[PDB]
């Protein structure tokens, strides 16, 4: 544009204001992406940190939607869509009433943490039989506890208490104490595996 | 390519802008602003290279 003006007006001294104009405003325009490459490595960190802050929201949001996705194990009835999950994402986002004068971005992210786990609980529980829904807490609970810092993972525990309860360990299972039964006997003949209940 | 057609006909804008000149404030005005011109053009053919 420069260049087509220039050779319109052919560089007249009475253009002069006009071309000083543009010159200015091409100069300024340089000038913000000169000031743009010079701070590249300043604003690619603090976008860094951003996204280290909010990953945990994302990541459990992914755990979330496809613990819903996966539902549809326990009955056939739990069918639910990608676009189910996006309204939960979008209504706990933007129709929160959690958030109406909250200004402080982690108080902000946490309110939305919370407010996603419990909108998510209460849409998908209530077409859910209600025997099924200390399942979807549990799950949801596992996933926050996953999502969650300064908390041990557990692993060897929820392994035990899922899966781990079923292992061979009938030789040796004592009557203990007479309130013991014999599959109470068994039961802590299993739990005792764990370093934690060694001493059972 | 572009770049240096544009090289060419503004230093032919330069010679004619000093053929003109002889207001003295716009010809020092348009001065500066080519020599800021003509090194962020020789910036941005370092950048192309």
């Amino acid at each position: 544009s420069l260049l087509q003006a220039l050779n319109e007006v052919k560089g007249r001294i009475l253009d002069d204001d006009t071309i000083i104009t543009t010159l200015e405003n091409l100069k300024r325009e340089a000038a913000e992406v000169t000031r743009k490459v010079e701070e590249t490595d300043i604003v690619m960190q603090e976008v860094e940190t951003v996204s280290q802050q909010y990953l945990p929201l994302s990541t459990a949001c992914s755990s979330i939607y496809f613990t819903m996705e996966s539902l549809k194990q326990i009955h056939f009835l739990y069918q639910y869509s990608l676009q189910f999950f996006l309204d939960i994402y979008h209504n706990v986002l933007y129709e929160n009433p959690n958030l109406k004068g909250v200004t402080d971005h982690t108080q902000r992210l946490s309110i939305i943490t919370k407010d996603l786990f419990q909108v998510a609980f209460n849409r998908v529980a209530r077409g859910m039989l209600h025997q099924d829904h200390i399942t979807f807490a549990m799950l949801l609970a596992r996933i926050k506890l996953k999502g969650t810092v300064g908390e041990p993972t557990y692993d060897a525990e929820f392994q035990h208490f899922l899966r781990g309860n079923e292992i061979v360990l009938s030789a040796g299972s004592t009557p203990r104490i007479q309130g013991l039964t014999v599959e109470q006997a068994e039961a802590v003949v299993r739990l005792s595996c764990l370093p934690a209940f060694k001493d059972l | 390519m572009h770049l240096n057609v544009g090289l060419r006909k503004i230093k032919e804008t330069v010679d004619q802008v000093e053929e003109l000149r002889r207001k003295v404030n716009r010809s020092t005005a348009l001065l500066k602003s080519l020599s800021a011109e003509r090194e962020r053009w020789e910036k941005t053919s370092e950048t192309f290279k």
